[PDB]
């Protein structure tokens, strides 16, 4: 019978790696292809110093950390492990959004 | 016939320059005139802001057995400083990630 | 030369890997396509306040100064970038 | 050739062999503190200048520096810095 | 027998009366009695304007207004209608407190 | 002359009209100590702002507007008692 | 043989005094130089912003069959609409309390 | 008598006597309104204090004050407050 | 040699810019808009002329034009019209 972990302790792994870790998680080409898409429709022929997209990439990293983590304390102060959409508009809009 | 220049951070014994801010002071328009002593007090309290976050830092990095300071030795040099952290809630570090917490319920048992 | 669907490129274990950092463990299917609604409302507002900034600059070309100029007027500074 | 650009990184150079002999900098981290720095003054020296508005005073001093630290800086952090700014004032005074 | 209302019902009627109204809810002396105990801690013989102590009054039930919305909507969110410290605490933390 | 307590000044009862003025249905009874400790939290964090402004102006009274500055201070500006 | 002093509020045609907010940004330390259309454009947006306010007070107080605004009228103005609760997310009123608003949960079967 | 008080009453009752002629005013509420201009006059100054000093400009203009207000004021009254004022600048350049 | 016509594609030209600066029309929608006008007008200044018949007044004033405003143009076009028309009338008479 080959190897498997039970459920969350494979979690608990890559949560202890990527928390550790200091690298950016999303990929990057449609990073940039997503900001050229969207920024097309404020203006036309936008033009991307790939300093500013790594910067936006970043902010918008930790913009959803700070969002996920404050799911999770709405998720443990619901009594329940697993987060559902209505943590995520609680946590906007507890944040003022 | 002139004396000798004479550097003014070394009148305040100070590595941060008191004519740069000065002069920073007096373009970024925050008053018509600035008081001498103004530059080299601000001089003096970010010398010591970056003094001590950089002390954390070097501990942080020797914690880490490296010799240069990275970003992420910066993240935690800020957050597991409560006083820091309440100085810098809403700043965010590149490639700084975060610190190591997992909620206890999480835990398994 | 026209993007129409990039909305869909934030993959989704990419969420599951933001959502690990984030102290995550568990984690609903129903939750990417409204945590893509919520950064794609945010990179709106910080991009349009960046082309806002760099039309004043009369400038074709977005740059990071103007874009982390951005994120401190919406109150989420960002330092390592010319600041 | 090109036009010279301003950094802090000679000063916090001096200032990190003065806490720590032994350690290097990263550029990124480098990057980091500038921008630290630059948003510190910022903050500090905008407060300055609206407790000058507050006042009416036309001068920024030492004095009003000392009152947005106060302010500003959580903690201990400030009465370290209102000594440490006080020490340098003295001796900026005296020479 | 005399009348007597069920739980709830002269709650929700107070909501409604409070809330429609504007008129002041904290007892205005003994708040600046505690006004005072608080500053002379720090600064002694201090004067107080009356409009000082007005506004500080109309910040301080602003912010305690703003708790208890995100308490409610916190407390909805954990299928419960009695607050408790831990909402508290929680909403706290999300605004980051 | 020195004070004590007033902190229970803060009566339950007035707890309990701030909660309905927030929408509270039913309020526990380790609420209110909590309030009280949360709005000394606040008032001491506004007032240290306060008596700040204060002993900068050279004055030994304190006066309304330094109050409306040490809350926008924290970007809770409260409108109507400026000027 | 001086014209005859005409004012520039007249000259835009608006409401808000223009010399007073340009004397207002030449000591609010902004800038050593400004621009003539500037405290126009100014003054022009803040008159905008008080008429589209003072609509939303005037139809509240209307509503409440009063003919003088209350602050009470000024907080149904601003909440009850949600581009000016996005100007407005951190601004206390005060006297203003808060809008009627209950919880569906909260209400009775 | 008193030293004068600089204050944005008036103004307010004239505009206010052009969109609603009939209505009057408590004197609160007319503070509440003082602290709204105040407050909407300092947030766009220093925005406009912050472009001059990015695009390394000397001189507050118009239009870098549209900018601010694209940046600050959202969406509808932006674009309306933006057609306004382009308005009263070009009435203004007819003299 | 030619004689004239006039017409009111420059006036209605110049608003379409203020309005939209970006926008273009095509020539036949501006005779749309020139028959449009003079339907209004004629329209407006028929009603004028039947209310200085009415009570025997043989001058045509701003207030009875103000009248007719009400009477066909329905309700909130009628209100807003009004307003404009009114501060509109008072810069006339500050000029």
């Amino acid at each position: 019978k080959p190897h498997r972990y039970r459920p969350g302790t494979v979690a608990l792994r890559e949560i202890r790696r990527y928390q550790k870790s200091t690298e950016l998680l999303i990929r990057k080409l449609p990073f940039q292809r997503l900001v050229r898409e969207i920024a097309q429709d404020f203006k036309t022929d936008l033009r991307f110093q790939s300093s500013a997209v790594m910067a936006l990439q970043e902010a918008s990293e930790a913009y959803l950390v700070g969002l996920f983590e404050d799911t999770n304390l709405a998720a443990i102060h619901a009594k329940r492990v697993t987060i559902m959409p209505k943590d995520i508009q609680l946590a906007r809009r507890i944040r003022g959004e | 016939a002139r004396a000798k220049a004479k550097t003014r951070s070394s009148r305040a014994g100070l590595q941060f320059p008191v004519g740069r801010v000065h002069r920073l002071l007096r373009k970024g328009n925050y008053s018509e005139r600035v008081g001498a002593g103004a530059p080299v007090y601000l001089a003096a309290v970010l010398e010591y802001l970056t003094a001590e976050i950089l002390e954390l830092a070097g501990n942080a990095a020797r914690d880490n057995k490296k010799t240069r300071i990275i970003p992420r030795h910066l993240q935690l040099a800020i957050r597991n400083d409560e006083e820091l952290n309440k100085l810098l809630g809403r700043v965010t570090i590149a490639q700084g990630g975060v610190l190591p917490n997992i909620q206890a319920v999480l835990l398994p048992k | 030369k026209v993007l129409r669907d990039n909305i869909q490129g934030i993959t989704k274990p990419a969420i599951r890997r933001l959502a690990r950092r984030g102290g995550v463990k568990r984690i609903s299917g129903l939750i990417y396509e409204e945590t893509r609604g919520v950064l794609k409302v945010f990179l709106e507002n910080v991009i349009r306040d960046a082309v806002t900034y760099t039309e004043h600059a009369k400038r074709k070309t977005v740059t990071a100064m103007d874009v982390v100029y951005a994120l401190k007027r919406q109150g989420r500074t960002l330092y390592g970038f010319g600041g | 050739k090109r036009s010279r650009k301003e950094s802090y990184s000679v000063y916090v150079y001096k200032v990190l062999k003065q806490v720590h002999p032994d350690t290097g900098i990263s550029s990124k981290a480098m990057g980091i503190m500038n921008s630290f720095v630059n948003d510190i003054f910022e903050r500090i020296a905008g407060e300055a200048s609206r407790l000058a508005h507050y006042n009416k005073r036309s001068t920024i001093t030492s004095r009003e520096i000392q009152t947005a630290v106060r302010l500003l800086l959580p903690g201990e952090l400030a009465k370290h810095a209102v000594s440490e700014g006080t020490k340098a004032v003295t001796k900026y005074t005296s020479a």
